[PDB]
DNA sequence: CCGGCACTGGAACAGGATGTATATATCTGACACGTGCCTGGAGACTAGGGAGTAATCCCCTTGGCGGTTAAAACGCGGGGGACAGCGCGTACGTGCGTTTAAGCGGTGCTAGAGCTGTCTACGACCAATTGAGCGGCCTCGGCACCGGGATTCTCCAGGGGATCGGGC
DNA sequence: GCCCGATCCCCTGGAGAATCCCGGTGCCGAGGCCGCTCAATTGGTCGTAGACAGCTCTAGCACCGCTTAAACGCACGTACGCGCTGTCCCCCGCGTTTTAACCGCCAAGGGGATTACTCCCTAGTCTCCAGGCACGTGTCAGATATATACATCCTGTTCCAGTGCCGG
């Protein structure tokens, strides 16, 4: 049970990563309170996604999250992804 | 038997199998009884759609000079058609990047 | 005077650079540490498959960067260039996901 | 010397002319709530004091508290009657009101468009020189002569210190002067108003202000 | 041991070589190009049983796959494919 | 010579909040049936000649027309209020589609 | 018989009375000639698959349940006729 | 047969039909071979989301002085309870109106 | 009058299950079709989405497993707990009388 | 009273210093075949019911006409909200030096997913008997609307008393 | 000095006025009550789909060391928010007059639902045999790493463009 508790592992996606995902899409100039809500929007798109993949799992009796339950918790709200087999 | 095997798919003048598409749309419950038109009509179609998609990629291809097929040619030649880009409006690609483009007020004056 | 680029050139000089290569823009480590750590708390003591981790990353990156070129519209509607927290908010709620 | 004039509380038809009332089914509400000093007040914001809307004694939330109730209430001054000059008995109050006030409602006789034509072209051209209509809407016409208030007792200007506006109750329009400063006592009572004739002009306005001259036709 | 799984990859193969001789395709592109149809199959399958249901039979035939092609697919394709079909299964009974 | 009187006008903007508070609150339908009943029968001329309809069934597009357009006009005014105006213009109707993914 | 010009049907306080019931205040005079290009679009999607589901039936008349499926087809259901 | 006759709804204790359910799944085409517990806790959950609909229209028909629910109840039932709003989003409602609200910048100031 | 085909619907039990709740309120012709309605779309997602959970894991039976969780993908937070126990109690005062 | 010794703002363009393609080598790991063999497609016949098909009844979609009044079209005013310009300073971009975790080779270990055989409990299938459920028929019968006589409140009323200009 | 014939503040018979409320009339919309028929219940046989106690082996988690790209601050100066004022024309509120939606009728027939009968297109069982899936080996298309060869951006030094404002 090596389950050794973690604590705010959210201010793993620094300010250079989000700038370039800013950059990619397209914009010239960036404020400078902006990288404390793209933290709050990617919390709540990944919650929405894991519980309904661990549900996917339970319902199966195994123990090991594949990368089957992932593509159909995403097909389930019209995001479908292609690449990665089904 | 008699005779020898002379396939379906060869009597219509296909590539997909057609004894494959049967068997899936009848252990796939989608009714009960499955006419006997409908496996040569569908493999047909399916045929025809992914007898252009490619038809693309190789034009676009050729732009880089190269001779294998990778991803990024797949989405360059689909988000640059106007009715692929409507069949396929909120499907992802992976490895794909974006359509490289940029707005008209933000350049330098 | 070490030649000093004029403000404003080197972001269009790296606009369009992004826009070429398939990368991915996350350290890997640290993406991975985080959803190890949401999912503790549906269910115990889980095991994810190498190549499920690998799989969201690109969900994620694509959601991110799709909403960016629609924030980058409403700066542009209010006469502005520079994005503001009071944007992403209008984007959101004109799609319908609040 | 008061000439002999009839006093009534609210409107009545004269004839053919019929008012409309309004049951609670459809009345606006309100959506203050009886909270503080001015429930449905003066300054605290109502959605029926915006718009011209006066309250009715049963819809409001608050119920008892609702102090949008005016047109029924009757709150006036007493203002005993003043003489002035060149005109007749015009006005002083005799208090010390505030902005934003009420003053007496006019009330008279209400009569159809056509009808006012032949009540006046009766008694005009025998030398009565009868100077009192005012339009509310067409077919509507509310007249200051058989019956009448206070309210027929004003007077023109081109300054003053009060104007005309116009609300509805109850589903039926009204008409009230309201005080438009804090005016004190000692002052005439007086308010402008626009006109349009179907004769002649008969008088240069005369007021006293400043840029008063004016006419009686003329803005 | 390994028992299979099955897939298109051998057919998407002989048609490229149709329209260009002189040329590859990679393993990250077949297993793209293997979902697209392994997608479209399913959307278009999926309607006909609805309006088999709809109107109160029990069999799928090809008036079913005709007019669960102009309802999918948009604009010029709905016009080629339409023709296409019809022509397999025009030839294939006259045998 | 005998004139009339007249008391004042609404300053603009009362008899506009007046129509909101009342029409948010009925129920009934804002179209004229004749004229909406005939264009529908003019532009499916288009796909097959000769064909007629039910009278439960033109009224049936009537209910979702209008549900579709009170809707639209509702993201209009977000942008229109955002650009800091009180005036909707056609360059937000736009904006508004385009964001949302008709365009 | 044969139509045309009804587009006109739709007068210009049919689509104020619309905005009203939306919460807009003031409305510029262009509106007018943009919301009748954006109503005949949406009517043609929608009688275009109303069309197919009779034309597969065989009948010669749009019934009130080929709406319904229409509709449910983009995701606009609709309560209340079936 | 031979004995008297109990509804297979009467045992559960449900008010919804337990055997008509059981046709309908079995002639959907959903599968090839249905349970035995699937009607039961199918219709014991169409009962509980129609009571949870029930229950507030009429304590938001009471509201008006009125004995009778019409479609307009339903629709202020239901566009005010944030869970019911997620389930039923892209939901038209026949001759139902819509919410009241005006925004905080048009309010006439002083 | 050839005594036309029948018709069936929910109009009998949607009724039955207002009265245990307001006693006294009746309801209209046009308000109980849209129950109507709700109920035969209610049906559909909760019956598909078991079709195929018993689908992704190659059995062919749909059983009192399946439906306990088409409910926990469909309904939201506090809902999908009360129905839950509805139904796992009704199971349960049902498998012993 | 505008122009002339020197005088002050806009314009032009090479010239530097950096960043972005060219062409050569070079080399490696994945693409494209060949090989065996086991499933799964194919070829013929037999037996049962779903759909093509002809004839019938009658519901309900068009077509036309007349009167009413609620709504749409047009022109006058006249005041308020959109667009342009200016000025002040706060906040994000650029480059350079310094500190810290991502990343690439391994190596060890065992936890859990995939297979194989036995075998018992469970849902499809079928025949028989009877009670729930839809269609129609009446009734009531709580809800809108007027007579309608009279019931707290309010006048019009001509007259009952308080009052005076001289009267005697 | 003491007193009279009308004349202004009060007073209640006629009336009068709407108008809570007791009490007639008429509803179209739901609410309870009988024939009628067919889907749901019960009682039995059967042949599989699925539970389960072993059993092999792949791969997801943990440790360690090491060389180097990427995150981290820090100072400056500029290009962009933001707030304010003045001109103005465009969208709103009214009065008249014109038009064609609506309710309510009569009249003729296209085509939507049913129903009884006969054929022919699928589900289904055996044998029979070849297209396709995993394995194992060979070699070439494309990713580095240098070395030029430019093409893009930024700025100071003359030249027009009229000249500062003094004057006799
Ligand atoms: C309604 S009467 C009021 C009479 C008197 N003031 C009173 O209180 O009884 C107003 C009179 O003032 C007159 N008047 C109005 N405006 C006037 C003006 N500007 N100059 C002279 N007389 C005017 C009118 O002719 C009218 O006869
Ligand atoms: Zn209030
Ligand atoms: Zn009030
Ligand atoms: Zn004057």
């Amino acid at each position: 049970r090596h389950r050794k508790v973690l604590r705010d592992n959210i201010q793993g996606i620094t300010k250079p990563a989000i700038r370039r995902l800013a950059r990619r899409g397209g914009v010239k100039r960036i404020s400078g309170l902006i990288y404390e809500e793209t933290r709050g929007v990617l919390k709540v798109f990944l919650e929405n996604v894991i519980r309904d993949a661990v549900t996917y799992t339970e319902h199966a009796k195994r123990k090991t999250v594949t990368a089957m339950d992932v593509v159909y918790a995403l097909k389930r709200q019209g995001r479908t992804l292609y690449g990665f087999g089904g | 038997t008699r005779a020898k095997a002379k396939t379906r798919s060869s009597r219509a003048g296909l590539q997909f199998p057609v004894g494959r598409v049967h068997r899936l749309l009848r252990k796939g419950n989608y009714a009960e009884r499955v006419g006997a038109g409908a496996p040569v009509y569908l493999a047909a179609v399916l045929e025809y759609l992914t007898a252009e998609i490619l038809e693309l990629a190789g034009n676009a291809a050729r732009d880089n000079k190269k001779t294998r097929i990778i991803p990024r040619h797949l989405q360059l030649a689909v988000r640059n058609d106007e009715e692929l880009n409507k069949l396929l409006g909120r499907v992802t690609i992976a490895q794909g990047g974006v359509l490289p483009n940029i707005q008209s007020v933000l350049l330098p004056k | 005077k070490p030649h000093r680029y004029r403000p404003g050139t080197v972001a269009l000089r790296e606009i369009r650079r992004y826009q070429k290569s398939t990368e991915l823009l996350i350290r890997k480590l640290p993406f991975q540490r985080l959803v190890r750590e949401i999912a503790q708390d549906f269910k115990t003591d889980l095991r994810f498959q190498s190549s499920a981790v690998l799989a969201l990353q690109e969900a994620s990156e694509a959601y991110l960067v799709g909403l960016f070129e629609d924030t980058n519209l409403c700066g542009i509607h209010a006469k502005r260039v520079t994005i503001l927290p009071k944007d992403i908010q209008l984007a959101r709620r004109i799609r319908g996901e609040r | 010397k008061p000439p002999p004039y009839k006093h009534i509380k609210v409107n009545k038809p004269y004839g053919k002319v019929q008012i409309y009332t309004a049951d609670i089914s459809e009345i606006p509400k309100c959506n203050c709530k009886p909270t503080d000093e001015n429930p449905c007040g003066f300054d605290s914001e109502c959605l029926n004091r915006m718009l011209m809307f006066e309250c009715h004694p049963q819809v409001c939330p608050a119920g008892e508290f609702c102090q949008n109730q005016c047109f029924t209430k009757r709150q006036y001054p007493e203002t005993k009657i003043i003489k002035t000059d060149g005109k007749g008995w015009g006005l002083v109050a005799k208090r010390d009101i505030r902005k934003g006030e009420f003053v007496n409602e006019y009330v008279g006789e209400l009569i159809d468009k056509e009808e006012c034509m032949a009540r006046i072209k009766h008694a005009h051209e025998n030398d009565i020189t009868h100077f009192y209509m005012l339009t509310i809407d067409k077919d509507r016409i509310i007249d200051a002569g058989p019956k009448g208030n206070y309210s027929r007792f004003m007077n023109h200007s081109c300054q003053p210190n009060c104007e005309a506006l116009k609300w509805t109750v109850n589903g039926d329009t009204r008409v009230g002067l309201f005080a438009v400063c804090d005016i004190p006592a000692g002052t005439e009572l007086t308010f402008n108003y626009n006109l349009d004739c179907l004769g002649n002009e008969k008088t240069v306005c005369r007021c006293g202000a400043s840029n008063c001259s004016g006419f009686l036709g003329d803005r | 041991r390994k028992t299979r799984k099955e897939s298109y990859a051998i057919y998407v193969y002989k048609v490229l070589k149709q329209v260009h001789p002189d040329t590859g395709i990679s393993s990250k592109a077949m297993s793209i190009m293997n979902s697209f149809v392994n997608d479209v199959f399913e959307r278009i399958a999926g309607e006909a049983s609805r309006l088999a249901h709809y109107n109160k039979r029990s069999t799928i035939t090809s008036r079913e796959i005709q007019t669960a092609v102009r309802l999918l697919l948009p604009g010029e394709l709905a016009k080629h494919a339409v023709s296409e079909g019809t022509k397999a299964v025009t030839k294939y009974t006259s045998a």
